[PDB]
């Protein structure tokens, strides 16, 4: 049944959890007790823009990701229509959250327009660039700037274009 | 006492397409990469580590159509397998 | 007839350290990342796909010392598991 | 015994090859028949430099990698002390090699000094940069510029610094 907290996510049984604990030795990331852990996740989604096309359909992505990360046991922050500077501010605030200390992992989701150089903020134009670089996301979440998440998986998901190209070439059989 | 730690470790990034390239989005159905990721997560989180899941998402894009893209795993510093153990 | 293919697919890069950071090399023993990669390849090529092997190389660097580094897997577009099947 | 062509590389038995063929379905890269396949590999190693410290010990890395890739069934090209332009020329020539058509995979090994931006050529200085970018390595080996290697694993190994930083931060227990 999908009525529980995990929803449509297929459950891992205790027998399955033991087999995984056996097939691989001490090469799995430790998970914290469910009763005490405070898992956090952050979604930043830009749909409304000043100078570039509206990202119609983004709400479906927000719903899906929010529900998914909740199903996996994460408390989800959803931030919408931010400039690159606002994204940085939010990321910095997210890295400072005390719950990360009593968490075993995190998820970061960025959904926006993008170019080769990085992710588009709300105020982006070719004339006045407003870009958050992937490099900066890593820097803000590393051991120096986010010591709470040391030794813990940090999964970063990005839905965005990385240029204008269709990503295809032709070949004959 | 003080001890040394790696400044960058235990990261995995998953991008919707390869560098230089577009990623697709339906106005009512949402983004395909996002919808595909959820579907694979729901199905495989119980049995596969996130890296495996991400590869499977990639495989699902293998056959190109009119709107083709190849999701890319970037800057991986996971030293162990990350299992979600859903339900636990 | 002509058919579409992904412009970028089936790649995996393995770098000696994380971005911004140095990688180490001994004047008589050679580079540690290189020596470690060979050792793990020799040991695990029979049983593990290259991605798994690369993760294991990473794990071997987990405990930092005076000369610390964290090898990084980059821009992965492998859609399947790459097994070397040594001897075959 | 390490006297055979595979040397110190532990062999995968036929029983092991069947178990891997079973545990994962059609999610393994196909390998070509050993009797007919022409696997290629390329090592570019820079040790002697014009303006930056000598990479003493590189010869041990060359030996190890060359023997390893041969053990795994690859014919190895070894190129030494090249400028970024020479590296590009060699990469372009490597992508044009007809053997790739009758191969199932490739390995590319770069061993040099490096900075945040990429790999140092032989003529590198802070005044006059000589850098090959990782991006360009991918471009030269992709489906557009190397159609022979379409659908085939391309493994790129880089031994190089990526900046000046030691890669460490302190923490207390
Ligand atoms: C790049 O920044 C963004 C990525 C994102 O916003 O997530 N991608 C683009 O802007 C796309 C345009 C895609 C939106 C408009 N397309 C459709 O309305 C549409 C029509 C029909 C279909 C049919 C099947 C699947 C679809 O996804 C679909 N979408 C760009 C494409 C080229 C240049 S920009
Ligand atoms: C960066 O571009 C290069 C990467 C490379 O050439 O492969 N790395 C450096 O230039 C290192 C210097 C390392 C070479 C000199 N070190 C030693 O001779 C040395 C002494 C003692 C030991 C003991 C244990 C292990 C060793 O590897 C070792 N090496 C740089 C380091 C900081 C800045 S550059």
């Amino acid at each position: 049944t999908s009525s529980g907290s995990e929803g449509n996510v297929k459950l891992c049984s205790l027998e399955e959890a033991q087999r995984i604990w056996k097939q691989k030795s001490a090469e799995i990331y430790p998970i914290m007790d469910k009763s005490s852990r405070t898992r956090l996740a952050l979604i930043i989604c830009n749909e409304e823009f000043d100078s570039i096309p509206r990202r119609t359909g983004a709400e479906v992505d927000i719903t899906g990701m929010t529900m998914l990360l909740q199903n996996l046991g994460y408390s989800v922050d959803v931030k919408k229509n931010l400039t690159a500077s606002d994204m940085t501010t939010e990321l910095e605030a997210f890295a400072h959250r005390p719950e990360h200390k009593t968490s075993d992992s995190t998820f970061l989701v960025f959904m926006s327009h993008g170019i080769r150089e990085g992710i588009c903020g709300k105020k982006h134009s070719e004339q006045v660039p407003d870009i958050l670089q992937l490099n900066a996301i890593f820097n803000m979440l590393n051991t120096k700037n986010c010591p709470s998440l040391k030794d813990k998986p940090k999964v970063i998901i990005i839905q965005a274009c990385r240029g204008d190209s269709p990503g295809v070439v032709w070949f004959k059989d | 006492a003080i001890k040394k730690a790696h400044i960058e470790k235990d990261f995995i990034a998953f991008c919707s397409s390869t560098p230089d390239n577009v990623s697709w989005r339906h106005p009512t159905m949402g983004s395909v990469f996002i919808g595909r990721l959820i579907e694979h997560m729901q199905e495989y989180a119980c049995s596969c580590d996130v890296e495996e899941i991400f590869r499977k998402v990639r495989f699902s894009f293998e056959q190109p159509d009119g709107r083709a893209q190849m999701p890319t795993t970037e800057r991986v510093t996971l030293t162990r397998c990350f299992y979600l153990f859903p339900g636990h």
